[PDB]
């Protein structure tokens, strides 16, 4: 908000924003078929924290 | 420059989106 | 040549004028005022877009918002000569959508004025937009009364 308070009481309200930021991480599977493979578990541990959480 | 209010805002104009780090600065007639 | 040339009346008189004349495009850039204060949401451009007067014809001088005085101030808002206020009102069957060109002929000279200074006397050694009335008005939840002369000659 400007509230611009000089000779005039101006009342501005200029609204403004913020993205939080998030990070996607993708992996992939293949074999010697050279078709991709569905069904198959892949679990990402965040192992930046000294253990595997 | 536009005219939000009476404040010739040069910056900030309406829905104006920030980043991390970033600096406003409050530029105003 | 169509502006002089700075020249002297008599022999040593030390005399140098010249001469501009002026005018304003009227302007149409749409510049919407987002207020949620009043119900009654109002745009105005830029305040129209002045120029000079030569050869009988406009060439622009830029926004004559920050040139020209005086503009109203809603809540502050530069609303002078040469827009137009697109207008949505409100009423108890639901609203309307009108419009009101802003024109120099719907300029309209009002001050507002306090209770105990004249109403047509105006102040210019009080600031333009300001005028820090001393005088006490006591209210009275029956009587409230917020006493101006909204001066309409």
């Amino acid at each position: 908000s400007l509230s611009v308070q000089g000779t005039t009481s101006e009342s501005a309200s200029v609204n403004v924003q913020y993205v939080p930021l998030t990070s996607t991480i993708t992996a992939t599977v293949v074999n010697q078929e050279g078709s991709p493979l569905a069904g198959a578990t892949v679990q990402l541990y965040n192992t930046t924290s000294g253990s595997n959480t | 420059a536009v005219t939000i209010n009476g404040i010739t805002f040069y910056s900030p104009v309406p829905n104006q989106t920030y980043k991390y780090g970033q600096q406003l600065v409050l530029s105003i007639q | 040549n169509v502006l002089p040339t700075l020249t002297e009346l008599a022999a040593g008189n030390g005399t140098f004028t010249g001469s501009l004349q002026f005018t304003i495009v009227p302007n149409n850039t749409v510049v919407q005022i987002p207020s949620s204060l009043t119900k009654t949401s109002f745009a105005v451009y830029t305040n129209g877009s002045l120029a000079i007067v030569l050869n009988g014809k406009a060439y622009s001088l830029g926004p004559a918002g920050l040139f020209l005085l005086p503009f109203v101030t809603y809540t502050g808002s530069a609303i002078g000569a040469n827009a137009t206020a697109i207008i949505t009102v409100s009423d108890g069957v639901g609203t309307s959508t009108t419009q009101v060109p802003i024109t120099a002929e719907n300029f309209t000279p009002i001050r507002l004025a306090p209770f105990q200074v004249p109403a047509q006397v105006p102040l210019p050694n009080a600031p333009k937009l300001k005028y820090e009335y001393n005088g006490s008005i006591v209210i009275t939840p029956q009587q409230q009364v917020l006493k101006i002369y909204v001066t309409s000659i």
